[PDB]
């Protein structure tokens, strides 16, 4: 977690009003003024609101930022297409910094919503063969594309040797991500399974894999 | 808290002092 | 109008310093106060600190020990300095203009703000030499079908510099093929992967192989990729 919060991921229909949830505390918002950023893939981040509410000339109205308490939000009416991107609040924080939140992904709804749809291949043979171990997690056909993933041991959480992929969109309009666990034949061995954590608009699937198959 | 000055976008501040002394 | 631009090396090895000009146009750094903010692919913004016209700085807390940053009036630049850096330090790098809040109290420029932007340069932190990638299987899904297909790829590991290309079947399957984007690990070596959703028909056959690449280091490799095995 960051010192600002935001909701990992976003959705509206074109032309649907849609709000972006910043989230602080004494030492930030209750005491600085927090500024919005439209972040499109490859491009660089962008100021769309600043002041907690002013807008800087260029910026249509429909986006729209306000405070209150140690809160901030960023408004967008009459949704477009043009409008899918990150989006980012920012301030000082009494750390002795400027502070981003996580960054929210807008998808603005082109298609219905896609579960996303799990598999986990274990380490190859060929690979232990040469003293190395690596767990591959591919996720499947979803929409909105954005996913959090989670790795266990037996049941034990993870953080160390992960590497997610940012979704990438598919042939057909959907998203695909990877995950990749990697270890020592030690440790695949070391435990009765590992497992593969996928929460996705706020939703969790998983798949389980084990040394002992064969 | 007392407070305050905002530098908005693209407007240009000048300060040194300190007023206190370096 | 104003415009910033990122310049400096784009690979750089680990321990060694980081360095990053911003080169400023259509207008003076003077009255201003101006940032470096990072962002590792994929992930989001850090910023790392700022610097005054007149020169005072004031340096993210978290990097202050291995950070620096100087301002040249003349040349219209200011710059950054990273100092032994590793993996972490990976990141396409923006120069940016700020606004804020100023306090006479002593606690001076409190930066909220970035409203210019350069175009951002990545920099990539690496060790690593021009190896050609190891290529191995991802066992076939392999025993139930629910849905009712399959899924297969491969394992590109190890390997440094980018690109790498994967064909399959020679060039024959190019349709439900995903290629992965290629991610980069704390060794300072890429990895992707290559997957074919396919009909649980049954297999085999058919097969089904792999055409990977590693041009800058002359690595073409084939791989079957034949079922469980179970």
């Amino acid at each position: 977690q960051s010192v600002l919060t935001q909701p990992p991921s976003v959705s509206a229909a074109p032309g649907q009003k849609v709000t972006i949830s910043c989230s602080g505390s004494s030492s930030n918002i209750g005491n600085n003024m927090v500024s919005w950023y439209q972040q499109h893939p490859g491009t660089a981040p962008k100021l769309l609101i600043y002041e907690n509410s002013k807008r800087p000339s260029g910026i249509p109205d429909r986006f729209s930022g306000s405070r209150s308490g140690t809160s901030a939000t960023l408004g967008i009416i009459g949704l477009q297409t043009g409008d899918e991107a990150e989006y980012y609040c920012a301030t000082w924080d009494g750390s002795l910094r400027t502070v981003f939140g996580g960054g929210t992904k807008l998808t603005v709804l082109s298609q219905p919503k896609a579960a996303p749809s799990v598999t986990l291949f274990p380490p190859s043979s060929e690979e232990l063969q040469a003293n190395k171990a690596t767990l591959v997690c591919l996720i499947s056909d979803f929409y909105p594309g954005a996913v959090t993933v989670a790795w266990k041991a037996d049941s034990s959480p993870v953080r160390a040797g992960v590497e997610t992929t940012t979704p990438s969109k598919q042939s057909n309009n959907k998203y695909a991500a990877s995950s990749y666990l990697s270890l020592t034949p030690e440790q695949w061995k070391s435990h009765r399974s590992y497992s593969c954590q996928v929460t996705h608009e706020g939703s969790t699937v998983e798949k389980t894999v084990a040394p002992t198959e064969c | 808290t007392r407070k305050g000055i905002h530098i908005g976008p693209g407007r240009a501040f000048y300060a040194t002092g300190q007023i206190t002394g370096d | 109008q104003v415009q910033l631009q990122e310049s400096g090396p784009g690979l750089v090895k680990p321990s060694e310093t980081l360095s990053l000009t911003c080169t400023v146009s259509g207008g003076s750094i003077s009255g201003f106060h101006w940032s470096w903010i990072r962002q590792p692919p994929g992930k989001g913004l850090e910023y790392i600190g700022y610097i005054y016209y007149s020169g005072s700085t004031s340096y993210n807390p978290s990097l202050k020990s291995r950070v620096s940053m100087s301002v040249d009036t003349s040349r219209n630049q200011f710059s950054l300095e990273l100092s032994s850096v590793t993996a972490a330090d990976t990141a396409v790098y923006y120069c940016a203009r700020d606004f804020g809040e100023y306090h006479y109290d002593g606690r001076g420029f409190q930066c909220e703000g970035f409203d210019l932007w350069g175009q951002g340069t990545l920099v990539t932190v690496s060790s690593a030499s021009t190896k050609g990638p190891s290529v191995f299987p991802l066992a076939p899904s392999s025993k139930s079908t629910s849905g009712g297909t399959a899924a297969l790829g491969c394992l590109v590991k190890d390997y440094f510099p980018e690109p790498v290309t994967v064909s399959w079947n020679s060039g024959a399957l190019t349709s439900g093929v995903h290629t992965f984007p290629a991610v980069l690990q704390s060794s300072g070596l890429y990895s992707l992967s290559s997957v074919v959703t396919v009909p649980s028909s049954s297999l085999g056959t058919q097969t089904y192989i792999c055409n990977v690449n590693h041009k800058p280091s002359n690595t073409k490799v084939d791989k079957k990729v034949e079922p469980k095995s179970c």
